[PDB]
């Protein structure tokens, strides 16, 4: 664990990417977190919201 | 049955074509929440209830 700053930067970047991926799989107050299933289930006029 | 003793039928292993139900000119109100009234044949539900 001699190289602390480089490992810390790499871990911070990895955590940022992981949080971005997790937020990608979030609902944000919707029916689902995927768009294809929403388009297949609902119609555009009601799925636009 | 009435509303206090509403029945519940766990329908499974079913082949559903809801196009004949929506296009019947008999149903007055078809408020179809959660899923669109059309584009329903392109789905495959796990288990339904009536």
């Amino acid at each position: 664990s001699a190289l602390g700053k480089l490992q810390d930067v790499v871990n911070q970047n990895a955590q940022a990417l992981n949080t971005l991926v997790k937020q990608l799989s979030s609902n944000f107050g919707a029916i689902s977190s995927v768009l294809n299933d929403i388009l297949s289930r609902l119609d555009p006029p009601e799925a636009e919201v | 049955a009435s509303v206090y003793a509403w029945n519940r039928k766990r329908i499974s292993n079913c082949v559903a074509d809801y196009s004949v139900l929506y296009n019947s000119a008999s149903f007055s109100t078809f408020k179809c929440y959660g899923v669109s009234p059309t584009k329903l044949n392109d789905l495959c539900f796990t288990n339904v209830y009536a």
